[PDB]
């Protein structure tokens, strides 16, 4: 009877003949009157083994789908535990289009379950087949995207409780993201606020070398992922690197070194990409793009080496998009600079943006004054800029050695836009009068 | 920071000061260096944003030696794009060294090079010593009139150089 079903189930998946609907019918109808789950598994599982790798068919598929509706329908927690074992067993073609054919909210959460628990063992044995097979299972589950945030949250939670196999589950986990492209990258971002550090610390601290390139490979894939909130997961590194907000001041120099790797990697893929083949796309700094100007902000508050490293940053940023947001940057650091140092800084960034691109100057110029035209730019800040160009022009005016080494020809890039500045003259506030006949 | 006790981190913090770099000698001390301390993998994928017509870029890509091949590559860019930014003196100290590291190279290619000597000197003439230049000094006049004139071997001529001159 079983073996008459799964024949003529298979010969519908391979030939897509009707002769089998009839046949499909009674063993649905014998299947409810039976009401067993452990029956309904196993006609489920060698039915899927033969005609998941022989053929897919719509009749096949349909009469597996309902007698697994049936077995969920059904308690089976052993049932459900053998099935998703004979399904990692036999992961013959469709496996993972048989086992995710369920789609039920707690038949879901069990293969997540399963697949966590089969790729915590496949890192603990460092076997290449179970490895695999995890793999395998994380697709399954990536495929499903319904609800895959509270198992990250739970298996997080776990990871950080021991500190033996606290390692193999953070390079389980880090793999797993690295192979579903960190779904859940603000979620795992948000909840480390202290203790998970903390464990995390005393977990790293008890790992090796292998740990240390976990890490870094981690870090990698946090700098080539995350376009969520790159904003905050890159306040949330830099107050722990650089402001020593960290708990550990091992944790606060791990930070800063993965900053520095980040932004190592980051220029290798800025500049190291190939100029024949098209850039890669990266999440993070493409994310960073719309948060420019307050990146700036954190520059202009000057940290104690927080704004050397994102002004290294908005450098990377600029030279890595297309519009290369330069006038932009220039624009926002000139509007709320006020002091020679901010003034150094924007002199040293336009050195990298000069010696990788051009038009910084005139690009600049336009967009920044066209925004005092239009009706932002309040007047302290248009005042500030405006007397930071009059800085500017008077110390290319003299200056022997540093303009000679950075020529940007301030004097040349005024001339051209002289003729919207009358308007500033004739502006009623008398800062920014002042700041206008100064330059 | 300096000494950062990982190869991988120092080949980037290196090639960071390559591009950088605008002394041609300290490019040649730097990717020499880095030849030493790597295998003979070309460096000039190391910054996708130099950019190298292509007609020259054929005669520049066939060097045996990718020590000689990358510094000359990386000379020429940088050179190029200085001259794009208006930065004739950093632009005639990188021709010049690419100069003296082609005269043990081929004869076309040191051609090709004079004719970058040619545009730029022209561009030199042309805004270093602004538009009110009362007269040239000819010298460069009758270098023009003479390439012009002679036209001779197979050097690929660049259109852009000659409306240039003309």
């Amino acid at each position: 009877m079983d073996i008459y079903v799964q024949c003529l189930s298979a010969l519908i998946g391979s030939c897509p003949d009707a002769c089998v609907d009839a046949l499909l019918d009674t063993s649905v109808q014998h299947s409810p009157h039976f009401d067993w789950v452990v029956a309904h598994i196993g006609s489920s599982f060698p039915g899927t083994i033969i005609s998941r790798v022989l053929s897919c068919g719509l009749k096949d598929f349909c009469v597996h789908g309902g007698a697994g509706g049936g077995a969920g329908s059904s308690g089976g927690s052993s049932s459900q535990t053998p099935s998703t074992d004979p399904f990692p067993g036999s992961p013959a073609i469709p496996a993972e289009k048989r086992v995710p054919k369920i789609a039920s909210v707690v038949g879901i959460l069990g293969h997540l379950a399963s697949r966590h628990g089969d790729s915590i063992r496949r890192e603990l044995l460092r076997m290449f087949h179970d490895s695999l097979a995890g793999g395998s299972g994380g697709r399954s589950g990536d495929p499903s995207l319904q609800a895959t945030v509270p198992f990250l949250l739970q298996l997080a939670v776990m990871s950080p409780a021991l500190l033996g196999t606290v390692s193999g589950e953070l390079v389980d986990c880090l793999k797993p993201p690295a192979v579903l492209s960190q779904l859940q990258q603000h979620l795992q971002g948000f909840p480390r606020e202290e203790l998970d550090n903390m464990l995390n610390l005393a977990v790293h601290l008890v790992s090796q070398a292998s740990g240390a390139g976990a890490y870094r490979l981690l870090q990698f894939l946090v700098d080539t992922a995350m376009p969520a909130s790159v904003i905050t997961t890159q306040g949330l590194a830099v107050p722990d690197t650089v402001r020593e907000a960290c708990d550990r001041l091992i944790q606060l120099l791990l930070l800063h070194l993965q900053k520095l790797v980040h932004h190592r990697g980051g220029s290798p893929g800025e500049g190291v990409l190939g100029p024949p083949p098209p850039p890669r796309l990266v999440p993070f700094l493409d994310a960073l793009k719309n948060h420019v100007g307050e990146l700036c902000g954190e520059t202009l508050r000057l940290e104690r080496k927080r704004f050397l490293w994102q002004h290294q940053l908005l450098g990377l940023l600029s030279v890595y998009t297309r519009p290369s947001c330069g006038p932009e940057a220039l624009g926002h650091l000139l509007s709320r600079a006020r002091s020679p140092e901010e003034l150094s800084l924007a002199t040293q960034l336009y050195a990298g943006l000069v010696v990788s691109l051009s038009g910084l100057l005139p690009l600049a110029f336009r967009s920044c004054l066209a925004r005092v035209h239009a009706g932002t730019l309040q007047p302290p800040f248009t005042a500030r800029f405006l007397r930071n160009l009059a800085l500017l022009v008077g110390w290319e005016q003299q200056g022997g050695e540093g303009p000679a080494a950075l020529g940007a020809h301030f004097g040349e890039s005024a001339s051209a836009h002289l003729s919207d500045l009358a308007p500033l003259l004739l502006h009623p506030e008398e800062e920014v009068a002042e700041a206008a006949a100064s330059l | 920071y300096d000494i950062p006790a990982s190869a991988s981190v120092n080949i980037g913090q290196l090639e960071h000061q390559l591009i950088l770099s605008v002394d041609p000698w300290r490019i040649r001390q730097i990717l020499i260096e880095l030849h030493g301390m790597t295998s003979e993998r070309q460096f000039w994928t190391v910054s996708n944003k130099w950019e190298v017509p292509s007609v020259y870029s054929g005669v520049i890509l066939g060097i045996k030696d990718n020590l000689t091949r990358d510094l000359v590559y990386i000379l020429m860019a940088k050179g190029l794009h200085c001259s794009t930014v208006k930065d004739f003196s950093h632009a005639k100290q990188l021709f010049a060294a690419c100069l003296e590291l082609v005269t043990e190279f081929s004869p076309k290619l040191r051609q090709v090079m004079l004719n970058e000597m040619l545009l730029l000197d022209i561009h030199t003439h042309e805004a270093g010593t602004g538009q009110a230049g009362e007269r040239p000094p000819s010298d460069l006049i009758s270098r023009v009139r003479g390439y012009l004139e002679m036209r001779l071997p197979d050097i690929p001529l660049r259109q852009v150089i000659a409306e240039e001159c003309v």
